[PDB]
């Protein structure tokens, strides 16, 4: 019973919530396969002020389950609290993923950017230039120039 | 992480090599056989 | 002396002959052939070291004095195995500690020795970067110390044999795990370990961190290789997550790593059957018995094959839940014969029309099914006898009173002899009317079914498949 | 030792002032500890024997009040209490009368799914020992064939607990299924047989039903509409779809692949 | 070098997929 | 002795008479080529079953 | 060869049938006829 | 129904007939 601590209309359980939502982020990424309303309308809901973080756990369920979009549009709409957490062999799949999704919309601007071009989400490409300070950093280059022929940018 | 995630996609493209290419086998033989029999 | 002297020496040097053949063969070819060029799509060292774990199952049975087996681990432990130059006084050493255990005598490996016969990957500059050697390495001790399991004060090295290995699997998930096989000749390392690494969990201790270890195994599967990854690694995901109530079925429905394509003919056979008992326990009946059916044709030939004394049972369980039933002695056995006798007694009742016939099995056997976890499916067959039967009386008598039929099918009560029949005509199982003011159940007599549009339903289901097996006698012909 | 509770739950106090309060206290567990099952400290079992001891009388009374969302709320939390392999009470005197409970009222909630997958939990406590919940399996059983006088001799059985608003909805369901039932092909029966075949003796709840669906209302009667002749005779069904079939027989026969 | 081993990869199917068509097309026209 | 054929009633005697010859040649004259083929299937197995 | 990863451990069909109908059912239907004449 | 089972019986035929001159020259020929 982890899913139906995101019920309560109180406030005080909204931060408590997150203080049982952590702790239980191990093991039972099954269960949280008849909730997505249940983190998408609490994150809806101000109360819960880490709402970011519902979609953490919203990420870690359908990797389990393998709906790898929907851990995708989710870590888009984990904000900073997924942005914070990147040193992970979890996080490999779904950073990437990403850019797999990145580095063929890109192709599509490179196209057409007279009119009706993709609205470029800035999340979408807040990765990018991101995974490329690792390229700056990390000293390794014949796979960070291979990005900017892919990104079309 | 990032490229961590391309050496998933360059061993599941060259699954596609290993049996159209042996499809090519099995097809490429037969109009041998059959430009044989027309030429005789 | 002379009762041990002509009886004991013999044990060293015979399996020190096909010892030098078989897995020095293999070390002779998966440290140059596997570390080395390439062992391709079509290797043989996976078939050779298939032909190194079935071997070694029936070999070795005694406790080993006369060091027959206990000296052969100071012996084939002490390996640098980094290249041929420095390989050639070991293909010495095959030979000088030979006339260890006969000249002098070795340490006799009898249940404590085994921590002296571990901790050597530091001497004389051995490595792990070759882990077509060192997860081998692993495994040529890794296997006899578990193939007896011998469960007496043993475990402990069993485990740390293991961590040496997962020190070991963990370099492949990490380390230059790319075209050198070293992720895809140490998956079946990985699995053909996992057995081994469970049969010890499965009789002592738990069960479930190694479970997130294998979602940390799964994570790196099919993220760097697609071959033989993804198989093995949900079978040994499944193998108690069926027996457990965790979620895990419906997981197993939406997943995406439920076609690996290819899986070496043996796991890929059973691989349809843990899946196939998925959908018999939760109620899809007619889904499962196409993957039950394909689950019995891709085995191998072997006779003690216990597993298969199983899938021959449940196979047919759910076509009981179908209606539906072959003889099931077809292929009857010595050892068949034990193992079908009760069940076979059951499926006696579901021809018949009695109800309380399967009463009569439910207590004499009621234990037995119990033992081959099976009865939660058994329970709900009285469904099955009803329906049956309500076939069976209504095609043969025509206008038979509903104050009839309930003594014949021993139900004790005629005012809901009615209500069967009411859900058999809402099922569908007959179709004519009741005179409830009478008492009587007619029936209609049948027409020309012949004349209808339905065997050619008979005919268009086997007119497309039989023109599919004539495509793939085409498809699977002119390799050459 | 933090109970602030052990006043005024055993008698009734119902739907007062005490709820939020109890949600409240509830309140004050979650600031100590976590109901994460605390894997270590298997000593300290007041956070997990007094703890899940308020959570178990707390799905008691979500029925009482006809509080059926918040109902399944605790009761899910009950079962990842009895998944933990650390030991406990086997059992108490509630256990049976709750965890079949659940049996018995997602048998009401129409998914029958999930009535057979908790048949792993208990192998033996179904038939050969704990015959208070062999009653709840056998009825639905009994529900599964025609049987329904038996159920209702069941519903002069009721053993262990008041089982109240389980059975009357087991009542309406089974309402819609007679008045599904009496459309099956029968002649005309008079106002006393299928008046009394659910159970009633003649309130005006049979024009209820006799307006409901068909088989009106007239001298003593229920007419019936047998009719079922509208629609056989298909040629054009056949012949759009088999003519489509004909030349995907050809595809697979001349056209090399 | 791995988006060198993409584009020599995709210029594989590039190149593969013509000549499965190739003889393909061939087979009833030999016939013919 | 099936000389002739028809049907006999008890309570007075009505010879319902009919005749239709139904039809033999077209299934069982194709249903013993499938007990032929049977055995050619059963004959490959003395030249790939014992061979490859 | 012959691995089979363990994870647990006419003449004869025509008659079976014939086994399924009379299983208890006048096995040895001798000496009821001569004990149905006064009877029936 | 019945055409079309033999077809699939004369490849059959014919399938042993590729495997009698696959086996018997990996051997002979090389």
């Amino acid at each position: 019973g982890i899913i139906s601590l995101l019920d309560e209309d109180e406030p005080q359980l909204k931060e408590f919530a997150l203080h049982k939502l952590n702790a239980v982020v191990n093991d039972f990424w099954a269960e949280i396969s008849e909730s997505v309303d249940k983190i998408e309308v609490l994150y809806e809901d101000e109360g819960f002020r880490s709402r970011q973080f519902a979609a953490l756990v919203a990420s870690k369920v359908f990797y389990h389950l393998g709906a790898f979009e929907e851990s995708l549009n989710y870590a888009l709409g984990a904000g900073d609290l997924f942005n914070v957490n990147d040193n992970s062999e979890y996080v490999e799949t779904i950073i990437a993923k990403c850019i797999d999704h990145y580095t063929k919309q890109c192709v599509e601007n490179a196209d057409l950017p007279e009119g009706e071009k993709k609205p470029i989400d800035q999340r979408l490409e807040g990765i990018v230039n991101k995974m490329f300070q690792r390229c700056l950093d990390d000293h390794k280059y014949k796979q960070a120039i291979g990005i900017a022929l892919e990104t079309r940018r | 992480g990032l490229r961590q995630y391309y050496l998933s996609k360059i061993e599941e493209l060259q699954l596609i090599v290993n049996d159209k290419s042996q499809n090519l086998r099995r097809l490429q033989a037969q109009r041998n056989e059959l430009n044989a029999k027309v030429r005789l | 002396p002379p009762g041990g002297g002509e009886q004991e020496p013999p044990p060293p040097p015979a399996p020190q002959d096909v010892e030098m053949k078989e897995e020095a063969a293999t070390g002779g070819g998966s440290t140059g052939e596997a570390d080395g060029k390439t062992a391709a799509a079509a290797a043989e060292h996976s078939q050779r070291e298939l032909d190194t774990v079935t071997l070694e199952d029936i070999k070795e049975h005694v406790k080993q004095l006369e060091k027959a087996v206990s000296g052969k681990e100071p012996r084939f432990v002490l390996r640098a195995l980094r290249m041929l130059p420095s390989t050639s006084r070991r293909l010495n050493h095959y030979v000088l500690y030979k006339a260890v255990q006969g000249f002098f005598t070795s340490n006799n490996a009898t249940r404590d020795f085994l921590l002296p016969f571990l901790e050597e990957p530091m001497d004389t500059e051995a490595d792990l970067q070759f882990r077509p050697r060192t997860g081998k390495a692993a495994s040529t001790p890794l296997l006899p110390e578990v193939e007896a399991y011998l469960q007496l004060l043993v475990v402990i090295f069993m485990m740390n044999s293991k961590r040496y290995k997962e020190a070991q699997k963990i370099s492949d998930d990490l380390m230059q795990k790319i075209s050198t096989q070293n992720r895809r000749a140490l998956d079946l390392v990985a699995a053909k370990c996992y057995y081994y690494h469970a049969r010890v969990y499965e009789f002592l201790d738990k069960l479930d961190v190694v479970r997130s270890f294998l979602h940390a195994r799964l994570r790196t599967a099919t993220l760097r290789h697609d071959a033989d990854g993804q198989a093995t690694l949900l079978n040994l995901l499944l193998r108690n997550y069926l027996h457990y109530s965790l979620y895990d079925q419906a997981e197993k429905l939406v997943s995406k790593s439920v076609f690996p394509e290819q899986a070496n003919n043996n796991e890929w056979a059973r691989y349809l059957y843990y899946t196939g008992r998925i959908k018999a326990i939760q109620l899809e009946y007619s889904e499962a018995r196409r993957t039950m059916t394909n689950a019995l044709r891709k085995a191998p030939q072997h006779t003690a094959v216990g597993f298969k004394q199983t899938v021959h049972k449940l196979l047919i369980v759910v076509e009981l839940l179908l209606g539906e039933i072959p003889d099931r002695l077809q292929f009857r056995q010595p050892s068949l014969k034990r193992s079908l006798m009760p069940y076979f007694l059951l499926t006696q009742a579901v021809r018949t029309g009695n109800l309380a016939k399967f009463n009569q099995v439910l207590d004499q056997f009621g234990e037995k099914f119990q033992a081959d976890g099976t009865y939660t499916l058994i329970i709900r067959l009285r469904h099955n006898v009803i329906k049956t039967g309500v076939r069976m009386i209504s095609l043969s008598y025509s206008r038979i009173s509903l104050a009839d039929i309930a003594q014949k099918l021993q139900l004790d009560s005629p005012e809901d002899a009615e209500f069967i029949v009411a859900k058999a005509i809402r099922d569908g199982v007959i179709e004519a009317s009741i005179n409830h003011e009478k008492g009587y159940v007619q029936s209609k007599e049948m027409i020309d079914i012949y004349s209808t549009r339905e065997p050619q339903l008979a005919f268009h289901q086997r007119i497309s498949f039989c023109l599919d097996i004539h495509n793939m006698s085409v498809k699977a012909m002119r390799f050459p | 030792m933090y109970e602030q509770l052990k006043g005024e739950w055993n008698r009734k106090s119902p739907n007062l002032s005490k709820c939020g309060e109890e949600l409240g206290r509830l309140k004050l567990v979650l600031l100590e500890l976590n109901f994460l099952p605390t894997t270590g400290t298997k000593l300290t079992k007041q956070q997990l024997i007094l703890a899940r001891d308020i959570l178990e009388i707390g799905a008691q009374w979500s029925i009482l009040r006809k509080d059926i969302p918040s109902f399944e709320r605790y009761m899910a939390q009950l079962k990842c209490y009895y998944f933990d392999y650390k030991e406990q009470l086997p059992e108490s005197a509630y256990m049976h009368q709750l965890l079949g409970l659940n049996l018995l009222f997602l048998l009401s909630q129409n998914r029958v799914a999930e009535f057979h997958t908790e048949l792993e939990r208990l192998p033996a406590k179904d038939i050969q020992t704990n015959v208070y919940i062999k009653h709840p399996v056998s009825l639905e059983q009994y529900l599964m064939e025609g049987s329904y006088n038996k159920v209702f001799l069941a519903k002069g059985n009721i053993p262990a607990e008041s089982y109240t608003f389980f059975i009357d909805i087991l009542l309406d369901t089974i309402r819609d299924e007679i008045a599904g039932c009496i459309e099956k092909a029968y002649e005309k029966i008079l106002f006393t047989e299928a008046t009394r075949i659910l159970f009633f003796n003649t309130p005006k709840k049979m024009t209820d039903y006799a307006k409901k669906r068909g088989w009106v209302l007239g001298p003593n009667n229920y007419y019936s509409f047998a009719s079922q002749q509208q629609k056989p005779e298909d040629t054009t069904i056949p012949s759009t779809e088999l003519a489509k079939q004909v030349i995907e027989y050809a595809r697979q026969l001349e056209m090399i692949v | 070098d791995l988006y060198s081993r993409y584009k020599k990869l995709q210029q594989e199917l590039e190149f593969l997929e013509v000549q499965e068509e190739y003889i393909k097309d061939e087979q009833k026209n030999l016939k013919k | 002795d099936k000389k002739f054929h028809g049907i006999l009633d008890q309570g007075e005697g009505v010879l319902i008479i009919f005749d239709e010859p139904p039809v033999d040649k077209t299934y069982e004259a194709a249903l013993e080529t499938i007990q032929n083929m049977s055995k050619v299937v059963d004959s490959l197995y003395n030249k790939a079953k014992k061979l490859t | 060869m012959s691995e089979k990863k363990q994870p647990v451990d006419e003449d004869n069909w025509d008659d079976d049938n014939v086994e399924d109908d009379f299983s208890n059912q006048l096995r040895a239907e001798l000496e009821k006829h001569g004990y149905k004449m006064e009877t029936s | 129904y019945l055409a079309s089972l033999i077809r699939s019986v004369v490849a059959l035929h014919n399938l042993i007939n590729n495997k009698i001159a696959n086996r018997d020259a990996e051997k002979k020929e090389g």
